[PDB]
């Protein structure tokens, strides 16, 4: 690796996604996906251990074949009354294959099989860039093509994402995996609302990006791949941990914390329309994810009962490890619920 | 009537291969200051028939192939390509006149390497494998460069027709507008065939042609065939591309004569270059291509993209 | 949709089911993907050149170029995976 | 169809000649079969193989450089249009980009071939 | 000249199609007289399927597949 | 749904021009020189109204012009034209750089007798202007009704009323 | 500069000459006097039938009879 | 969040290859061109919500140009009577 | 005088993948593809796709499949190279796709389609080109428009390629 080349790659990832957002032509958007893959394979694998190689492969297969399936749907659009634009697809089927395709691009229920695995394989920073940035392109496409979406699919994929992906993670003591399954749940929400009022989808998107942002950044602060690592850091320094936990509850959508805001608005614009049963069917599973995460909150206490907290590990020297923007996003994901009249600024 | 045309095309290239091997042995002979074969027939005209029917009759000789598929695939492919390459070559008249043309020859010439991958693959000898992979490497690397040259020297034609080439040649041979790119493309034509300097060899060396030239007997008379016939081709396609004669219709055999003479002399120069110089070692060859040829080809190319628009003569696509 | 379209689609789905339902060899996976990709080249070509919509004829070319610089990436990751074990 | 007849013939004569070349040697006057052939032990020619990244990388760069070559291939059609400025700009731009790839790989440790 | 000649030829041909069709399709399940299938009546080029058909099949070979693979 | 109408077979069957492409090529060059009063007009006809079967009458006209053209070359300069199109019919893309002697020879019979200066490289392009008595077609081809577009937003707008209106949050 | 170019042209003439052909190939299309000619040529070859327009009630130019000069003239190509 | 820069900066990027009616390299009409012209003439200023509704007729016209389902089915309907009347002779007009 | 040859080539093209996709080894993978792809030249050409067909006959056949067979040949070494296994479901899908393909070429009377995928339509006749344009490929001129109009498009392609280089070597560990 070279400290330039990483800039000349990340620049191309930013560029690719910018193209997926900007272009009004299909073939372009398909190219934007191709460039985000081509340039995102080097970011993962940064350190040469084999874990990142096998994991980066499992990303590459399903991601690339997803892209190809997208191209198939585009072409079927060309078959049926057709031109190359970005707008309502004229085929119900092309819309089907395209909702499946964009359901592989970002983790969803039948297609989520790769996300936990790849997220634990690759390192931290690649973990951040995988679960947030690349998640901007597909939503930016779905917001466009929503008029032709078959409601039954995306509603299904959303729910099954929340049920399956959310229900998962229970036995997992790893972190990266937890962040993966939670990504799939927030996915189930963002895509759940997508047909009704996409404004909320972009909302839960943004809040979500802040959430995983502070989360992974804290995992860089205290380098931790497990919960055991979290407790041991609790007896190294407290503050970073309670930031991790409070941001995890915000990841659970607990009422005073800011993570409750997308759930709450989603319940409004979800239930002013007819169906009231499905939101509750989501909120149950939401409680499941909660008291799992609060198991991870009995990971800690003071006057602790024995955690085997060891030694050597008091240190006289502070760490200089550079944390880029931690504080603004920490307070910004904790304190935001007393805002949102600001919701409409988003759209 | 049409199959008459096919037969008249493909039988004389085979006879051309046999008597070519004769002229090879002789020219190398006297070039080496010694008479070539005189004692098979008069003057050596019965030598090919000897080589032919004998080299057919020596028995198949080894080993278990491990693939019955590929072993009898590769020869058929090598021939079939070597025979169909001759189709578009213009002559007074092409026998198939294709709009694209020359890039069709380029394309099949790109396909020609599967006979090396598969041929060297089915040996079951792990050394002939490696040798084959390497020969594929150099053939392929000179499939890079050559393509760009055609994509340049053609840009003075204005179309791929391969007929209009004979129209451009009327006033001045295309050797004059670009000599150097023609030089690089001649040596490029030495590349794939692996004539000396570019050949691999016996004694101590990679010995790709050790089992490749050894093995498959009669089918070695085939790989033999496609190699020499392919040589005569690349000579002819040089004669057409970088030079040529005036076509006087109502008497095409005039142009056919002149064409034939220059092509034959060119092949003569192949066989005597092979006499002349030693061989490159392998890496010095491969990265001799990567070092120097390909950059200068890029330069000359862009200079032929920018040139015709300068002088305001850009060619007339019909 | 004529016939040829039906048939090429069936080829597409043969390649896709061959992708998902065989994990044994990885080169086989990557391959099946690539063959499917070819089928897409064929589709876009036949269509565009059927409707005589000329300015869009690139879709075979530029669709085919990423059939490679992405595929090449694929095989490189294949080698770097193989040298983990075997 | 015409060239397809040429392909049918040219595939025949290949097939026929191959067949003759298999018949006659085992149609020969006396064919005798004895000797053992030892596939056997690994060091006969070479031994094993630790296949090396260099050759494979040559295949790779053969791909990328192909792609840029064929992307460049239609130019003789395009060299004549009503926009010459843009033509020169992006043809020189494109193959210049090819030469940029090559120049990069020629600057890094790649190639160099003695290793 | 080639244009006028051509279009006369194709109109002649399409009308011959019309009369043959008229003779064959007399029966109860009437689609009535030869009609366009579009909701708006105005000139639209023939399909080349409409023109050449029922034609003995010899010249559909050279007309439809004829140009490709040359003469 | 709509039933097409096609002209009677006898509306067709006008005239004949039967010659090879070869003769028609150079002879075409000369009549395209002197003719084209009718046929350019014809081209704004079937080009402007485009419905072949609408304008075919003027196709009869152009066919008339070309017909009598070849008639004049019949009765006027016969032999030199014959050798000329037979040397141009040795073909191989029928190149005009091939047989020149009888190009100058042919225009020499023509000019020496009937006139017809050769237009050469200025024969065409220079998009021609032509008059026609027929009124231009309006609402060409289908030309359906308009979408009834949607009213655009207008008027001065003041701040909203009491704010987000949400479950709470006044201003 | 002078010593640098003398040394790179002493060692690697192929690469120096390559950069020369490159650069000169870049600049020269800008300067040379013949440029516009190529463009005007390329625009002077019609691929598509010139299609007439309603004459009456227009500004007179590009006149009916192909001999009447008022239109564009490529005669500059006739003799060049 | 689909952004429109290319209308903001006033630059065409993908608008040229977008639909069949754009200016071709050397203008050659697409097969179904005119019906593109009428489908976009109908659906231009509207919102694709009611364009579905009101432009349906002309749109289906366009489809019936592109795919040629219905007319192909019609020709088929002609050979399907032709077939069973090979038995009962309708002879032939052509030579 | 069959002139179904576009459809025959379509069918053999399918057959390549059908009987192809099974068995454990890629060594025959190359064969299966290159067969199907060359048949693809068959299809594309028989629609008059001449240049494009030649490009799938250059890049994909030569470049792709040569590089594949090169790596496969280098990565895996085959002593036995036997008939192996797994072809059972491939042939059984050649029977299910034989009466399914013969079901789409049988039910093709009037319009034929499927209840899974989008609609189709069928029947024996084929639609093609007329309305000659003088001295135009209708294709290659299109690609001349790639260089004229394809500004943004050739930019993103080329850039994605050069990134192709730095990515590939970067993963093969230059450091
Ligand atoms: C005579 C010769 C003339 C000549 O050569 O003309 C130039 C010639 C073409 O001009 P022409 O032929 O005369 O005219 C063509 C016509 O204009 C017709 O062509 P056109 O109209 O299509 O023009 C296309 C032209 C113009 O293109 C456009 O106008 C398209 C604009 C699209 C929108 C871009 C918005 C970018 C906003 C970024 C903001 C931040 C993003 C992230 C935010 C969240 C962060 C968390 O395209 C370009 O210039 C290439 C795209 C450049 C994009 C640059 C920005 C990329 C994103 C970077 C994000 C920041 C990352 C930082 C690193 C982070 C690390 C942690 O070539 C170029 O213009 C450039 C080609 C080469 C580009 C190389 C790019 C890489 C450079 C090294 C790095
Ligand atoms: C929407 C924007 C989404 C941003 C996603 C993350 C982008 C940064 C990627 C960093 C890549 C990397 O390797 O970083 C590692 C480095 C540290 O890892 P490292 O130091 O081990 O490696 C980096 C190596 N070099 C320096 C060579 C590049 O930085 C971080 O981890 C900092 C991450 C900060 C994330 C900030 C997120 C802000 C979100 C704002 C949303 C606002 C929405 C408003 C909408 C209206
Ligand atoms: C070598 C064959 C030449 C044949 C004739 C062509 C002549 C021009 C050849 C290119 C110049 C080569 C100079 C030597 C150094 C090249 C280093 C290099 O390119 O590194 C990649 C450079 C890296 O630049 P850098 O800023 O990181 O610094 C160099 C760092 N090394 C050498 C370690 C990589 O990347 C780029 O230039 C960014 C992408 C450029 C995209 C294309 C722009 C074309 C011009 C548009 C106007
Ligand atoms: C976190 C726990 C949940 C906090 C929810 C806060 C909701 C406040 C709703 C106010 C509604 C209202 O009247 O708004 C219009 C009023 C209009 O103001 P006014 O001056 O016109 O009249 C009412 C005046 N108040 C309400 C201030 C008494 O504006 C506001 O209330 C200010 C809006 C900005 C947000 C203020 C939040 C205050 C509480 C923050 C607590 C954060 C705790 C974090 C954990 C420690
Ligand atoms: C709801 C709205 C909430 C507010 C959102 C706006 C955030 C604005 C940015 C806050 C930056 C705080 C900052 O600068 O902190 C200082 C610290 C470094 O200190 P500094 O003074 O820079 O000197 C270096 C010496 N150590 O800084 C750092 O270490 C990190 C520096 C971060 C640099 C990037 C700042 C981006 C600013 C623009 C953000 C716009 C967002 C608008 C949309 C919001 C949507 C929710
Ligand atoms: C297990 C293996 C089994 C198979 C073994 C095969 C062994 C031999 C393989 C090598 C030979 C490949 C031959 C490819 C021929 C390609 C022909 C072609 O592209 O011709 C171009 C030409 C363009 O015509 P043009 O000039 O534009 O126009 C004429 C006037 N209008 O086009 C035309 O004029 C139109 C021609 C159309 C004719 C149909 C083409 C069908 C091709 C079928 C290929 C099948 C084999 C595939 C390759 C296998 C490789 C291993």
């Amino acid at each position: 690796m070279n400290p330039i080349i990483l800039i000349i790659i990340l620049m191309t990832v930013m560029l690719g996604t910018i193209i997926v957002m900007i272009s009004t032509h299909w073939l372009l958007i398909w190219i934007g996906f191709e460039m985000n893959m081509l340039a995102i394979i080097p970011i993962m694998m940064k350190k040469h251990n084999p874990r990142a190689t096998e994991a980066s492969t499992k990303y590459f297969l399903t991601q690339s074949t997803a892209s190809m399936l997208l191209m198939m749907a585009i072409i079927i659009n060309l078959m049926f009354s057709g031109q190359w634009t970005v707008m309502k697809l004229f085929n119900p089927m092309a819309s089907m294959l395209m909702t499946m395709a964009l359901a592989m691009k970002l983790g969803m229920a039948p297609f989520h099989f790769w996300v936990p695995e790849v997220t634990q394989g690759i390192p931290l920073s690649s973990g951040l860039i995988l679960l947030t940035w690349q998640k901007l392109a597909p939503m930016s496409v779905l917001y466009q093509i929503l008029p032709s979406i078959n409601l039954d699919l995306i509603l299904t994929l959303s729910i099954l994402s929340i049920t399956i992906g959310g229900w998962g993670g229970l036995n997992q003591t790893q972190l990266r995996k937890i962040m993966a399954y939670s990504s799939i749940a927030h996915m189930g929400w963002m895509t759940a609302v997508l047909l009704y009022n996409p404004t909320m989808t972009l909302l839960n998107l943004i809040i979500y990006i802040i959430m995983t942002s502070t989360m992974f950044t804290l995992f860089m602060a205290n380098s931790t791949t497990t919960t055991l690592s979290l407790s041991h850091t609790w007896n190294k320094a407290p503050i970073m941990t309670i930031l991790v936990l409070i941001t995890l509850l915000s990841m659970g959508g607990l009422p005073p914390l800011s993570g409750f805001m997308p759930k709450w608005m989603i319940i409004q614009e979800m239930t002013k329309n007819d169906s009231i049963i499905l939101p509750t069917l989501m909120a149950i599973t939401a409680l499941l994810n909660l008291y799992f995460y609060m198991r991870l909150t009995y990971s800690t206490a003071l006057t602790m009962f024995p955690s085997t907290n060891n030694m050597k590990m008091k240190w006289q020297f502070p760490t200089t490890k550079r944390m880029t923007l931690l504080p603004t996003m920490t307070v910004l994901s904790t304190m935001l619920l007393p805002l949102t009249p600001i919701l409409s600024i988003l759209e | 009537m049409f199959m008459i045309n096919v037969l008249t095309l493909i039988i004389p290239i085979l006879l051309a291969v046999a008597f070519l091997t004769l002229v090879e042995r002789k020219v190398l002979g006297y070039m080496q200051f010694r008479k070539g074969p005189n004692v098979v027939g008069p003057y050596g005209l019965l030598q090919p028939i000897a080589d032919a029917i004998k080299l057919f009759i020596k028995e198949p000789l080894r080993p278990a192939t491990s693939s019955i598929s590929m072993f009898i695939l590769a020869p058929i492919l090598a021939l079939t390509l070597a025979l169909t390459m001759w189709i578009p070559l213009p002559m007074p008249y092409p026998l198939i006149n294709m709009n694209l043309g020359v890039l069709f020859m380029l394309a099949m010439s790109s396909l020609a390497v599967y006979s090396i991958l598969w041929s060297g693959w089915a040996s079951n000898s792990k050394y002939a494998l490696i040798g084959a992979l390497r020969a594929v490497a150099q053939t392929i690397s000179y499939e890079v460069t050559l393509a760009i040259i055609l994509l340049s020297v053609l840009l003075m034609n204005g179309s791929f027709t391969l007929s209009t080439l004979i129209i451009t040649q009327e006033q001045v041979w295309l050797i004059f507008p670009a000599w150097p790119l023609a030089m690089m493309w001649f040596i490029s034509t030495l590349a794939e065939t692996n004539r000396a300097p570019f050949d691999l060899t016996e004694g101590e060396s990679e010995l790709v042609s050790g089992f490749n030239v050894e093995y498959a007997a009669g089918p070695f008379a085939l790989f033999f065939m496609a190699e020499y016939a392919n040589i005569i081709m690349m000579n002819i396609f040089t004669t057409t591309l970088f030079l040529g004669a005036f076509h006087n219709p109502y008497m095409p055999e005039l142009y056919t004569i002149n064409f034939t003479i220059k092509s034959l002399l060119l092949s003569i120069t192949f066989l005597w270059i092979r006499a002349s110089y030693p061989r490159f070692r392998y890496d010095q060859l491969m990265h001799l291509l990567w070092k120097n040829f390909l950059p200068l080809t890029l330069a000359l190319c862009m200079w032929h993209v920018s040139l015709p628009i300068l002088l305001s003569s850009i060619p007339p696509q019909t | 949709m004529s016939l040829v379209y039906m048939n090429i689609m069936m080829a597409f789905t043969v390649s896709l089911t061959g992708l998902l339902m065989y994990r044994s060899h990885l080169m086989s996976s990557l391959l099946c993907l690539e063959g499917m990709m070819l089928s897409l080249f064929i589709l876009a070509t036949l269509m565009i050149l059927n409707s005589h919509f000329t300015l869009a004829s690139m879709m075979p070319i530029i669709l085919l170029v990423f059939a490679a610089c992405e595929a090449a990436l694929g095989l490189s990751l294949l080698v770097m995976v193989s040298n983990t074990y075997g | 169809m015409n060239l397809m007849i040429t392909l049918l013939t040219n595939f025949t004569l290949a097939t026929l000649l191959v067949t003759i070349a298999f018949w006659l040697p085992q149609l020969n006057v006396y064919s005798e079969k004895t000797s053992p052939y030892e596939c056997g032990f690994d060091p006969m020619g070479s031994a094993r193989l630790p296949f090396s990244m260099k050759f494979f990388l040559v295949a790779i760069t053969f791909l990328l450089f192909d792609l840029e070559i064929a992307l460049l291939l239609p130019l003789p059609w395009a060299s004549q249009t009503t926009n010459l400025n843009t033509m020169l700009t992006m043809a020189l731009l494109l193959i210049f980009l090819l030469a940029v790839s090559l120049a990069y790989e020629w600057t890094q440790k790649g190639l160099e071939w003695t290793e | 000249l080639l244009q006028a000649e051509k279009d006369r030829r194709v109109l002649q041909m399409l009308r011959e199609n019309l009369e043959e069709e008229a003779t064959i399709m007399k029966d109860v399940p009437g689609w009535k007289v030869g009609e366009s299938v579009f909701h708006t009546t105005r000139w639209v080029t023939p399909m080349m399927g409409e023109l050449y058909g029922l034609r003995t099949g010899e010249e559909i070979l050279s007309s439809t597949y004829g140009f490709i693979w040359y003469t | 749904p709509g039933i097409v109408e096609l002209p009677s077979l006898e509306d067709l069957k006008v005239q004949e021009v039967k010659v090879s492409s070869s003769v028609l090529k150079a002879a075409a060059h000369h009549y395209g020189a002197q003719c084209d009063k009718p046929n350019k007009e014809f081209m704004l006809c079937r080009w402007e109204e485009k419905d072949p079967r609408r304008c075919l009458e003027e196709g009869k006209l152009v066919n008339q012009c070309a017909l009598e053209f070849f008639r004049q070359i019949k009765r006027h300069c016969a032999e030199p034209f014959t050798e000329y199109w037979t040397c141009i019919d040795y073909s191989g893309l029928q190149l005009f750089r091939r047989c020149r002697k009888e190009q100058a020879q042919f225009d020499k019979c023509v000019l020496d007798k009937l006139g017809w200066v050769r237009p050469d490289l200025g024969e065409l392009s220079k998009v021609t202007k032509v008059k026609t008595d027929r009124p231009l077609p309006e609402n060409p081809y289908h030309s359906r009704a308009r979408p009834e577009p949607n009213p655009e937003v207008e008027g001065d707008l003041k701040p909203a009323r009491h704010g987000s209106r949400l479950f709470f949050w006044t201003m | 500069v002078a010593a640098f170019l003398k040394n790179v042209w002493a060692k690697e003439p192929v690469l120096v000459a390559s950069f020369a052909i490159a650069g000169l190939a870049v600049i020269l299309p800008t300067l040379s006097p013949y440029t516009k000619y190529s463009l005007m040529i390329n625009r002077a070859t019609p691929y598509n039938y010139p299609v007439p327009l309603r004459d009456d009630g227009n500004m007179p130019d590009v006149p009916s009879h192909p001999q009447d000069p008022q239109g564009p003239s490529l005669e500059w190509l006739k003799r060049l | 969040p689909f952004f429109d820069v290319q209308k903001k900066l006033g630059v065409d990027l993908d608008h040229w290859m977008t639909i069949q009616s754009a200016e071709q390299p050397h203008r050659i009409p697409a097969r179904c061109h005119a019906f593109e012209k009428e489908w976009i003439e109908c659906a231009h200023g509207i919102g694709s919500i009611r364009a579905e509704k009101e432009c349906k007729i002309e749109f289906e016209d366009f489809r019936e140009c592109l795919l040629r389902q219905k007319t192909m089915k019609r020709l088929n309907a002609i050979k399907r009577q032709r077939d069973k009347l090979i038995k009962e002779g309708k002879y032939t007009p052509p030579p | 005088m069959m002139t179904y040859i576009v459809f025959i080539l379509s069918i053999i093209f399918v057959m390549g993948f059908v009987g192809f996709s099974s068995k454990p080894s890629p060594i025959y993978g190359g064969l299966g593809l290159i067969v199907s792809g060359g048949v693809g030249c068959g299809i594309v050409l028989n629609f008059g796709g001449s240049f494009l067909g030649l490009m799938v006959f250059l890049i994909y056949l030569g470049g792709m499949m040569v590089v594949f067979g090169y790596t496969t040949a280098m990565a895996t070494e085959q002593y036995p190279e036997v008939w192996v296994s797994n072809k059972v479901v491939l042939g059984t899908f050649i029977t299910g796709l034989l009466m399914e393909f013969l079901m789409v070429y049988y039910v093709l009377k009037d319009k034929e389609v499927e209840i899974v995928f989008k609609f189709n339509g069928m029947g024996d006749w084929v639609i093609y080109d007329t309305g000659d344009s003088g001295f135009f490929s209708e294709e290659a001129m299109g690609i001349a428009a790639l260089y004229s109009y394809g500004t943004w498009l050739v930019i993103v392609t080329g850039w994605s390629l050069l990134i192709g280089v730095v990515v590939i070597m970067e993963i093969t560990r230059g450091n």
